[PDB]
């Protein structure tokens, strides 16, 4: 045919080892990226699952031809034959590319030498969630990437026309964020290896409340308004109001514990847990206050929830 | 180190009759028990090994059987040349034998 | 059809030492150890130490260590033992045998006499 | 150059090498000199009632295609020439999911002596299976069996033999003691053959002696379930006029016990056979219910209900001063009938 | 023999890159699934698993042969050897071609020329959920596939035998444990991208969550737990004990209900209709202590009675154990009703 | 000597070999003969609905190219050749996760017969999956299967049978896995058709009965003893109005917790379960015993109660018993 | 000419080489320098007694055929040429499950030097396996090491070094675990023993010091509340059983339950840890704490403010004592 012998042209001599002029000049890479979902966030294994079409755009002139047809729209087969810039993502904890049914690449050429090299992936990169004020905490999860092996010297990204091609918001797996925006970064780092030209999307979320309100959040208030209840019960009912008491730090430290296990377990105290712990202190208060009664009351009944509420002004204006 | 007892230290049973010998180890030494005939001015030969496989060669009178540390060369049907003292050897450990079973009409 | 050949029987006196061989025959010398086993008249059966023929690595008993002293020639089939340091404890026949498995001892030798006096 | 002639070396040997046919393929049985070094004996998952271990695999045997006489006498080479030549197809009759490390490269030796005696070591994360009755359990020593065989070859074609002594031969690094809660008393080594219906195999059984150490399980079961029992015989102490506070006790060890049973039987698999453990837990059982019966006895005569102060009250019970001095009676015998029949 | 001839023939001067008459025509694939088993159909991950019969036809003009025999039914690593579409799962997540004992394929070059090509999958699809009418919902699980490299000016699809016809479910094989596989709707269109325009294929598997397993796990838990709310009215207000630890009882079950739901729910901001009938449970038994609480201040007289002032029966305990039932059974009725 | 021969044999056999090509290809269709020896039939998982099944799986169909008659020993070639031969394409259909064990080496066996009879083998542990109807469990006797079937062959290429007829399958017997107990097995030969055409099936299928005394020991029999707990309060007196109410409350919290762990270490099913059934009717028990606590606290408040809970004290542990009559009757 | 100059020159580096010998083979060990940039210590699972680690491990060496003189500038290959190159057999004797990773390509390095030198980097995560001794757990300083070492090259045909005394590893600072803590990390090398020989070993060996507020949060504070609590049933009145009796059960249960529900976590460890042997104390004192009751009821029953009185204050006091001498023996 005719394609086949432009392919086999393009091939015949071809080092596949060696980067597109080498020593000559670095050569410049546009790395425009298309997001398909970014799936949940692991914040418990501090990372998040982002399915992507990422296109790598580099100006191979090795890759170059002259004939009628001005593009060679490949499938998969080709990207091994070719260079293909050893890009890894740096905050990857477990990346795979798709294979079923074919290797879920394409390969475009064009006349000129420009090669267009998008790929599917499914990368769980790691981003920091400081979980200070959880869970009001609004979070820029970054992604990064570069070639592992070849410096600044000798490869430079870069990002084309259409800085992030994000996809259609509403199919996203982002159950507990909102995606937010897209923020693009370059930046040189220097390693043992030497200097690398690393490039980092930044995607900004912003968590919300649906899940937490009504698991935690909700059952805790009402068990401090179970605490409230404690007060209104009379005081001669000497079992039932002990029992009562118990029974509500039991509450609380079961709560206490369904909250931690839900969280990463993080060595510092997150708004989750400095409200738990307010409302501990607030039935231990309790339960001090009817062993103090049983050696006022009335005080009490209204001193409890005017400290929560505040508590929760504060806590709303943070 | 493993020692082998030979329970019977002498024995006097007629031709023809089921003479059984019995051996045991102190230790574990698996099916690596081995039983050897010692003729008078003859060096050892190998009549059984691996506790109940029989080496090439030998008549089939001779039965060797028993587990890891327990066992036992039966010849059920004893002649005058199959007469003579019988050691159990192991390889389990370091080898070690015991003492001799002799037998006389 | 292997046969392993010894040197023979020996008269001695306390004190000095006696070397005996040990000529292997058909299975070639290197493939399997060496065991040497000594008998007491009257008693059973001791084992005394094996050599490794290919590389001449030995292990001995316990009771035997230094008293023994184990030597493999290869460029001759046959495999030596030194005793030193004779009593009248040390008369007894020797026997070599064979290792073929970890189950047997294949073949034995004829048998060595040592008298001590 | 002077790596040149080694590399004329290897391509001398894989020069016409089948490495399909084993050597001495009807000619004579091949023998695999083969030991064990346990890096180290990984956690026994009883649950799957499996082991994994890690071990250098070392297997040794001559293969008279591979001579060479060079400048050195062993030739120590990488993994990749152990692929170009035949290895035994030795497989773990009871190794359910192993894998043999590959990272960096792949964790397998391949030394060539002189002479051809192979020695092709590799490391081994074999996750074996035991066979286990655990019906003294947790008390129960486990004879782990690690029987490795030639998949294809029968006893007429390859007998897998130890490289030293049966006991000198499966050696374990005094330092690599995976072991959470089992104790590697020691290792027992045996050879036989086993019937198949394509033939006769030969297997070389490794008896891993693994004793269960009782300490994790003393605190996780023993103790609580212990305690547990002494909790309903607190029971027996208090007043029987207090009937909301020694009903909510005799519920409260019940329901106890009934999430440590729980908590028990999720620990072990799903087997028929009661363990040891079910057994105290039984006999726990029987105690606080047993306390909670005599309670509801107590009740059954307790005819009044109103405590003691300072308008006849309550007598003690004679069964509570009965089963104050008999159920710790009784659970200490029980206890060291438990203990000896078990622990001897 | 012979047949080695002629495949040897086919595949030699044989491109796998390129498309079959590219340039020259459209190719235009042919897809049918024969869904062996419609796996299980995860919640928390909003994907789900099916085993597929893959079916792929299409016209290859090199590909044809004439002989002794019609249709050449060749081994799945010819697969390979020959150029297949590079299809994809457009929400394909983690999908396995199973290659036990050998690589689950087929391939058959008819005589004419047409290819079938057919592989078990198991493909782990995405399937966004709408859970607020959870659990009694209707989900539509698309299965889309269509050329990762191939425009439409290259490559299309268009099902063989017809709407209907082209996906077939065997009901026998029907993993689905939790759901009811009320249907399947085919659908093909285009897709617009930045790189190109490509058509793609939609199986739209309309799936009927079995209320009958949430209505035993969930449900009926949950219902026993507001009756026993109700039941605390029929116990005597002066069994303050036992109100007391009646209500917190009930609620700490109501709370761990809620807790395991959401443990069984993706972490979502949804405030599912299985979330709503939680929260409306959580109120009737919060309300029924708010009820304990309020008879609590009364209690003045604090002796039970014998059968010396004994203590009134509160009208809000009377009017409690008669409306809470039916306030619960109409709010029932206007769930059901209202998802039904 | 020999060596060589068996060189030259076998290099003649794998050369000009066309892999691609079914044997007798254009031909009648090829037997293929299975005996599985099962090495276990660990973890039946009715979570996931499947069970892994450790199985030497032999196969032993009829290869004309690969005869030879020079070497009156069976060629038992390692496992690499069988990359390189023709082995059917068969798979499990109910398959979901398989391979072969990998270490040492690949587990599998080749061995070339004079007569071109071909015993292929492989070490498989497939989690084969099997629909359980869970409506009788735990007594439910399950009815698993493994069906071997070739991919891309019809029933005009190929053709399955047992060698050995019913001594095909090996081992069975042997097996002990810890609830189950393997009860019956049965070789059937179906062919099943699909759309490209009709196949060879051999669905091996065994019955397995679940042990009923593991599920006493965890399941039933604490519900049994915590159904006796309830009833413990019939003998305690109903003026104990927290006491009752507490072990009420306990026994009916603590069956629900039994019965949620049970659903989550269950799959996602509607149809209720047998012990679903026994779950449900101690339920009942317990709730109506609680329901007959607040029916004397009813009476007495808004003899008799003496009366009450005395015929309730004798009839409940006489209906629970009959209960469990029906029960076994039902189902064993 | 560069390009093609640069393509003349690898291709006569690759052309004849051998990867099955090492580096001057039949010859003086090759010394092959390690070095490593941790990117992050993923999770310490103490359950399954192993930590996951990813690494930028980067091993140099000098191969005398991978020389090249004409072109002044270093190569770096594509990863694949890995695949035909010479490396090292190196293996972590803790590794359980390790791997590279993949995407897209193979995560690898290999940049040629002038002078022969290779720099062979790696991105790998390794689920090392140290086990811990945990008696001193949570106030534990645990360490855990990477094994580095070859595998079928005795001391007599490769030789490791860390290249730089301490410049070999890099990065470690910066690390942060939320569990744990480097305090400190060390490099030793070694020539280990075994029955084929002696090989060279490098031990890579964090001295991890575990987070205490982590545990002072997560599991002490439950602890200490708990024991308070089982401290407030001293102060309620002696006729008052319903109370007391239910919360010093409450108590204790509450004890059992946490420290079943630590132990179902944390792996099956045959003795007593420190945060064992703090529960069991706490656990001790909340069954005294309950016996109080129990023994006041039996003596009134079958003085009694007097002894609430004194086990009001000797309960905390006894307390302390067990904390100070817990805190001070295992600090
Ligand atoms: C240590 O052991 C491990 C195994 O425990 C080895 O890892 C395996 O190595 C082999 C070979 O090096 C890999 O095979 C390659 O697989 C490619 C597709 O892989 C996907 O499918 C496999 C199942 O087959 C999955 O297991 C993979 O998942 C795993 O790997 C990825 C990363 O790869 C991880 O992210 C995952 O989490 C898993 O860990 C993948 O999903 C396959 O395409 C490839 O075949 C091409 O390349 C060979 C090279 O010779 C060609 O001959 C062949 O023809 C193919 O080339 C065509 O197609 C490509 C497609 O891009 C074109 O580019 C070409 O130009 C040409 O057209 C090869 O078969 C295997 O994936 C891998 N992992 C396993 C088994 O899990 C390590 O290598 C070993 N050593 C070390 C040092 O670690
Ligand atoms: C079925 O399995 C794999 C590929 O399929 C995969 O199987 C599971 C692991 C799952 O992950 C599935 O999702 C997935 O589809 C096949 O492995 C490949 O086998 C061939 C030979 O059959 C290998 O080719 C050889 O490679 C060596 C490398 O040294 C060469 O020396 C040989 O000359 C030959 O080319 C190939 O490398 C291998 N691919 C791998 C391991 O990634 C497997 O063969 C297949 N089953 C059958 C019967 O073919
Ligand atoms: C292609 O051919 C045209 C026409 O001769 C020429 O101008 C152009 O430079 C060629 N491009 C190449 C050789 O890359």
């Amino acid at each position: 045919g005719d394609v086949t012998v432009i392919l086999n042209n393009l091939l015949e001599g071809y080092d596949n080892k060696l980067r597109p002029d080498i020593g000559v000049k670095p050569t410049l890479i546009h790395t425009d990226m298309y997001v398909n979902s970014i799936g949940p966030v692991n914040a418990i294994n501090m990372e998040y699952t982002i399915d992507i079409f990422f296109a790598q755009t580099w100006y191979d002139r090795r890759l170059k031809f002259n004939s009628t047809i001005k593009v060679l729209r490949l499938n998969s087969n080709m990207v091994g034959k070719i260079w293909i810039p050893d890009t890894f993502f740096r905050n990857s904890k477990k990346a795979d590319a798709h294979w079923i049914t074919t290797p879920n690449r394409m390969l475009r050429i064009w006349n000129d030498g420009r090669v267009l090299y998008t790929l599917r992936l499914t990368i769980d990169a790691e981003c920091q969630l400081q979980l200070h004020n959880f869970p009001m905490d609004e979070h820029s999860c970054p992604l990064e990437f570069s070639s592992y092996g070849y410096p600044r010297e000798e490869i430079v990204y870069q990002w084309k026309r259409s800085s992030v091609e994000v996809g259609d918001t509403r199919s996203w797996r982002l159950y507990q964020f909102s995606f937010v925006g897209l923020r693009n970064t370059t930046e040189v780092v220097k390693t043992t290896s030497g200097d690398y030209v690393v490039m980092s999307v930044y995607f900004d979320l912003s968590r919300r409340m649906g899940y937490f309100t009504i698991q935690t959040y909700i059952p805790c208030t009402l068990i401090v308004v179970l605490s409230w209840v404690s007060f209104w019960i009379n005081k001669d009912a000497v079992p039932a109001r002990t029992s009562l008491g118990i029974t509500t730090v039991l509450t609380m430290t079961t709560l206490s514990t369904i909250a931690r296990k839900s969280l990463p377990k993080v060595s510092y105290v997150t708004a989750m847990d400095l409200f738990v712990s307010v409302c501990f202190i607030f039935v231990f208060s309790a339960l001090v206050e009817y062993g103090t009664l049983h050696y006022m009351d009335s005080y009490a009944r209204i001193f409890f929830p005017t400290a929560f509420c505040l508590f929760n002004l504060v806590y709303w204006v943070s | 180190y493993i020692v082998m007892t030979q329970s019977p230290k002498s024995m006097s049973m007629s031709l023809g009759e089921r003479v059984t010998l019995s051996c045991r180890a102190s230790e574990y030494v698996g099916s690596y028990v081995s039983w050897y005939q010692q003729k008078p001015e003859q060096s050892p030969k190998l009549l059984i090994y691996g506790a109940s496989n029989r080496y090439t060669g030998v008549p089939d009178r001779f039965a060797g059987s028993g587990s890891a540390t327990d066992f036992t060369l039966t010849i059920t049907s004893v002649q005058a040349e199959d007469l003579a003292d019988y050691h159990c050897g192991q390889t389990y450990n370091y080898p070690t034998f015991g003492g001799g079973t002799k037998l006389e009409i | 059809e292997i046969q392993l050949q010894q040197s023979g029987p020996e008269l001695v006196k306390p004190g000095t030492s006696v070397k005996v061989s040990c000529k292997a025959s058909g299975y070639s010398f290197t493939d399997y150890n060496m065991y040497w086993v000594k008998q007491s008249h009257g008693k059973s059966l001791e084992w005394i130490g094996y050599i490794d023929p290919y590389n001449a690595d030995t292990t001995y008993n316990r009771e035997f260590k230094g008293k023994a002293t184990l030597t493999v020639d290869k460029s001759s089939s046959t495999a030596f033992m030194h005793l030193n340091s004779l009593t009248s404890e040390d008369s007894a026949v020797y026997y070599c045998a064979r290792k073929r498995n970890n189950f047997y001892f294949d073949y034995w030798g004829q048998g060595t006499p040592l008298t001590v006096s | 150059d002077n790596t040149t002639v080694f590399t004329r070396i290897l391509d001398r040997l894989l020069d016409g090498y089948d490495n399909r046919l084993r050597p001495g393929l009807g000619e004579r049985v091949t023998e695999v000199k083969t030991d064990i070094f346990v890096t180290s004996f990984g956690p026994v998952s009883d649950h799957d009632m499996e082991y994994t271990i890690d071990v250098f695999f070392r297997q040794s045997w001559k293969d008279e295609r591979l001579k060479f006489k060079g400048p050195m006498t062993v030739l120590r080479l990488n993994n990749l020439m152990a692929s170009k030549i035949w290895t035994p197809d030795t497989f773990f009759h009871n190794g359910k999911k192993s894998v043999a490390h590959n990272m960096t490269m792949p964790n397998k030796l391949l030394r060539i002596t002189e002479d051809g005696t192979l020695l092709y070591t590799m490391r081994l994360t074999v996750r074996a299976e035991c066979p286990m009755h655990l019906e003294d359990f947790p008390m129960d020593a486990h004879a782990c069996p690690l029987k490795f065989g030639s998949y294809a070859y029968t006893r007429a074609e390859v007998v897998y033999e130890w490289t030293r002594e049966p006991a000198r031969s499966v050696v374990v690094a005094e330092d690599g003691s995976r072991l959470n809660q089992y104790d590697l008393l020691g290792q027992t080594v045996d050879s036989g053959i086993v019937q198949s219906s394509t033939g006769e195999y030969v297997v070389m059984t490794t008896h891993f002696h693994l004793k269960r150490k009782i300490g994790y399980f003393v605190i996780q079961t023993y103790l609580p379930c212990i305690m547990t029992v002494i909790l309903s015989q607190v029971s027996f102490w208090l007043n029987r006029e207090s009937v909301p506070a020694r009903t909510v006790f005799g519920v409260t060890t019940v329901l106890t016990m009934t999430t440590l049973s729980i908590s028990a039987r999720n620990s072990l698999p799903k087997v028929a056979y009661a363990t040891a453990m079910d057994w105290f837990i039984a006999v726990c059982y029987a105690f606080v219910f047993s306390a909670l019966i005599e309670f509801a006895t107590v009740n059954y005569f307790t005819k009044r209900g109103y405590a003691w102060d300072g308008k006849t009250f309550n007598s003690v019970s004679k069964i509570d001063r009965l089963s104050r001095i008999a159920f710790p009676l009784l659970f200490g015998i029980f206890n060291l009938v438990y203990w000896a029949t078990y622990l001897n | 023999t012979i047949f080695t001839r002629i495949l040897d023939r086919l595949l030699d001067g044989y491109d796998n890159r390129l498309r079959p008459g590219l340039g020259d025509a459209v190719t235009e694939v042919k897809t049918d699934i024969y869904v062996t088993s419609f796996g299980p159909v995860s919640d928390t991950d909003m994907e789900y698993t099916i085993d597929v019969f893959f079916r792929q036809t299409w016209h290859d003009e090199r590909l044809k042969f004439d002989g002794p025999m019609k249709i050449l039914p060749l081994n799945n690593l010819l697969a390979s050897k020959i150029w297949t579409p590079d299809t994809f799962f457009h929400n394909g997540k983690k999908s396995v071609a199973h290659n036990m004992t050998t690589p689950n394929k087929l391939l058959r070059l008819v005589d004419n020329g047409t290819l079938l090509y057919t592989m078990r999958l198991t493909i782990h699809a995405e399937c966004p959920m709408h859970l607020e009418d959870f659990p009694m919902d209707v989900h539509a699980c698309p299965l889309k596939f269509g050329s990762y490299a191939y425009t439409k000016a290259e490559v299309i699809y268009s099902w063989t035998l017809g709407k209907n016809k082209s996906v077939e479910v065997a009901q026998d094989g029907s993993r689905l444990n939790q759901y009811d596989l009320l249907g399947h709707v085919v659908g093909t269109e285009i897709i617009r991208s930045s790189t190109g325009e490509y058509v793609v294929m939609t199986t739209h598997f309309h799936l009927k969550r079995k209320i009958g397993y949430f209505v035993i796990q969930t449900y009926l838990p949950c219902i026993m737990t507001v009756i026993l709310s109700q039941v605390s009215f029929w116990l005597n207000r002066e069994s303050v004990p036992a109100r007391t630890v009646f209500g917190v009882t009930t609620v700490l079950t109501m709370t761990t209900l809620s807790i395991s739901a959401r443990n069984s729910l993706p972490k979502v901001a949804y405030a599912t209709a299985m979330d709503w009938f939680i929260a409306v449970c959580y109120a009737f038994v919060f309300s029924a202590l708010i009820e304990f609480a309020t008879v609590n201040y009364f209690t003045k007289r604090s002796w039970a009675w014998e059968g010396k002032t004994y203590n009134s029966v509160s009208k809000v305990d009377k009017i409690s154990r008669i409306i809470f039932p039916v306030l619960f059974a109409i709010f029932n009725l206007v769930y059901w009703a209202t998802y039904v | 000597s020999n060596m060589s021969l068996v060189k030259e044999t076998v290099d003649r056999l794998l050369k000009g070999y066309d892999i691609r090509l079914r044997p007798d290809f254009g031909g009648p269709p090829v037997a293929v003969g299975m005996n599985i020896d099962i090495a276990s039939i660990d973890m039946v998982s009715e979570v996931n609905m499947d069970y892994t099944l450790t199985m030497y799986f032999q196969q032993a169909w009829r290869d004309k190219r690969l005869s030879y008659n020079v070497i009156p020993l069976n060629l038992t070639l390692d496992n690499r050749v069988a990359d390189q031969l023709w082995v059917p394409d068969t798979y499990f259909l109910n398959d979901k996760k398989s391979f072969v064990h990998g270490v040492t080496v690949k587990n599998r066996m080749i061995r070339l017969h004079p007569d071109g009879t071909v015993l292929y083998g492989l070490r498989i542990t497939t989690t084969a999956a099997c629909m359980m109807d869970l409506r009788r469990y735990p007594l439910d006797e399950q009815n698993c299967t493994l069906e071997i079937e070739s991919y891309g062959y019809t029933t005009d290429d190929i053709e399955f049978y047992w060698r050995g007829d019913d001594n095909a399958v090996t081992g069975v017997t042997k097996i002990e896995l810890p609830q189950f107990s393997i009860v019956d097995y049965k070789l059937i030969t179906k062919k099943v058709v699909f759309s490209t055409g009709s196949y060879p099936r051999l669905s091996l299928s065994f019955k397995l009965k679940r042990n009923i005394g593991y599920f006493i020991l965890q399941t039933y029999m604490p519900s049994i003893l915590i159904t006796i707990l309830s009833w413990v309060s019939f003998w305690i007196n109903y003026d104990a109005s927290a006491a009752r109410v507490a072990l009420g409350i306990t026994t009916v919290l603590t069956m629900t917790t039994i019965n949620t762990h049970l659903r989550e270490t269950l799959p996602k099913i509607p149809y209720v379960k047998a012990i679903d059934m026994y779950l449900m009717g101690c339920f009942v028990f317990v709730f109506m015993a609680l329901l007959e606590y607040a029916l004397v606290n009813y009476i007495f408040f808004g003899t008799d109660v003496n009366a009450i809970d005395r015929w309730s004290r004798i009839f409940f542990p006489v209906v629970f018993s009959f209960f469990n009559i029906v029960y076994w009757l039902y189902y064993v």
